């Protein structure tokens, strides 16, 4: 269930608006259907008035004003351990090489 | 009409009754979070190098008695904090 | 301080209460909105930081003299753009934009004692040639001005008063 809504889009720093007793806390992750790929947006700031400060994690060329977001209760989280071993993977730890899927047991 | 008070009496009157009410004294709210600095509103009794209790076991520092808010610094991790707390 | 802030809304204000010839109401209806913004509490959670529609919302449950569309509407775009304390302000500028529009002005006479009144009438048939404007007295009283009197309207001042004869001759001397 998302709860935010875009509010401005300034190159890669997005802001958004939820209510005001939900705010994400500070290095939260959040997500939005930029087209039909989603992007992740990590927080930077606590603005004033329950409008949140953050940075896109992606290119942010599509995004409209008043998209839905989904806030993630949890920091950006990778797969770690063992089976990450002769992988190549991006930040937010989605598999790279062609491989398929990471057998990741623990984030 | 005129309401000279009644006006005055009259929005006493419904202030108190949609409870609106004020904070108390050493009381304030986060209003907002970055990068390890704090602005409070409330606190209408802090006064400047005060101590400020946060939730957790932790301090602020108050440097900042602005008009309407206080601006203090987080002394340990700020990543936890949220407005309204 | 709120001048050059409050100056769009008051014209809006004014503009809309022309076209529906209900000026008279408005002035009023923001009279009120002005004196619950002068409150205690409400003055606080007007400073406070909440998200622009609670505050609007907040606000509008203590108004029932304003009416239900045109007053909320004004105050909800005051919200959203955080200006409510300007509301003293906005009421200032929309009454003297009424005063222009009515072509109605006020003049002050400052004086050593009361006047004889056919003096007041020469005083205020004169200022309606000095201004175009249908010009209301309010006489006031100062023994500074030892003899004379003093005529503001406005920003634009006549200085009979013996007073300013005195000083404007000493600093020839």
């Amino acid at each position: 269930m998302a709860t935010g809504k875009i509010v401005q889009v300034i190159g890669a720093v997005v802001d958004v608006e939820f209510p005001q007793d939900a705010v994400p806390r500070v290095y939260d992750a959040l997500e939005v259907q930029n087209g039909n790929e989603r992007l992740v947006l990590e927080v930077q700031q606590q603005l004033g008035g329950g409008i949140v400060r953050t940075i896109a994690m992606g290119s942010s060329d599509g995004l409209r004003r008043g998209l839905d977001v989904k806030d993630l209760e949890h920091p950006i989280e990778v797969p770690v351990g063992k089976a990450t071993l002769g992988r190549i993977m991006n930040v937010l730890g989605e598999p790279v090489d062609m491989k398929g899927e990471i057998g990741e047991e623990e984030r | 009409q005129l309401n000279s008070t009644e006006i005055s009496e009259l929005i006493k009157q419904r202030i108190a009754q949609f409870n609106v009410v004020s904070e108390a004294h050493n009381e304030g709210t986060i209003v907002s979070v970055s990068d390890g600095v704090i602005r409070i509103h409330g606190l209408a009794d802090a006064m400047q190098g005060e101590m400020i209790s946060l939730p957790g076991n932790r301090y602020a520092i108050a440097l900042n008695l602005e008009r309407d808010s206080v601006g203090a610094v987080v002394m340990g991790p700020y990543a936890d904090l949220a407005e309204g707390m | 301080e709120f001048i050059t802030v409050a100056r769009p809304y008051a014209k809006a204000a004014f503009d809309f209460a022309v076209e529906h010839q209900s000026v008279e109401r408005w002035q009023d209806m923001l009279a009120f909105a002005a004196e619950v913004t002068k409150n205690e509490q409400m003055a606080e959670l007007l400073s406070g930081a909440l998200a622009p529609e609670t505050l609007a919302e907040s606000f509008i449950a203590v108004a029932g003299e304003q009416l239900d569309e045109n007053g909320q509407n004004l105050i909800r775009v005051m919200a959203e753009n955080g200006r409510l304390n300007a509301l003293p302000d906005v009421l200032e500028q929309f009454i003297h934009l009424r005063a222009v529009s009515e072509a109605t002005a006020e003049v002050d006479v400052i004086s050593a004692a009361a006047l004889s009144e056919q003096q007041l009438a020469k005083i205020s048939a004169a200022m309606e040639k000095r201004l175009s404007r249908k010009v209301k007295l309010n006489a006031k009283i100062d023994k500074s001005v030892m003899a004379g009197v003093i005529i503001r309207a406005g920003d634009m001042v006549i200085d009979g008063s013996v007073r300013g004869r005195l000083e404007r001759l000493a600093d020839v001397l």
